């Protein structure tokens, strides 16, 4: 209940910044792009392009950052554990 | 093929946008830029030539070309 208050925040694909002020351009996925503001907690700079963002999902603003896909081919053969095979 | 911006609603257009452009291709710049001056290698320097002669050159002299009439590889 306390995170029900919480938000969700649609991912977004960033297509590039602007500059003379901000206003981050995206294209999000099953929709399109929208060139919109970002959230006011995340610097000019800590959101380089190319890189999965989350965006307020109505207001449709950069509400916080992310990290990279990775699909689930190559993370499913990380290890996690160890074989036993010592020298 | 002109990216606007069209306000939601109303569908009129706001701004013009920059231009469409590949986050895969975007990839494709330079910024740290490499380090390995010539030097670097060895016995390549025909080539070398060559690497310089057909970029460098017709790059930062496309007035001696035609001073020649040619055109550059």
């Amino acid at each position: 209940q306390s995170e029900q208050p919480l938000q969700v925040a649609r991912c977004t694909k960033i297509i590039n910044a602007d500059s003379e002020d901000p206003k981050y351009i995206i294209n999000v996925k099953q929709f399109a792009k929208f060139v919109v503001d970002l959230s006011d907690q995340v610097a000019p700079t800590d959101i380089e392009e190319g890189m999965r963002v989350g965006v307020d999902r109505n207001k449709y603003q950069i509400h916080i950052p992310l990290p990279p896909k990775i699909d689930p081919t190559v993370t499913m053969m990380q290890v996690e554990e160890k074989p036993d095979v010592t020298y | 093929g002109d990216l606007v911006g069209v306000n939601k609603d109303s569908y009129l257009i706001l701004e013009t946008l920059p231009t469409e452009y590949d986050s895969r291709v975007k990839a494709m710049e330079v910024d740290e830029r490499p380090t390995e001056q010539y030097s670097d290698i060895g016995g390549l320097d025909k080539q070398i030539q060559e690497l310089v002669e057909a970029i460098v050159l017709p790059m930062n002299h496309k007035e001696k070309f035609e001073n020649l009439g040619i055109q550059p590889p």
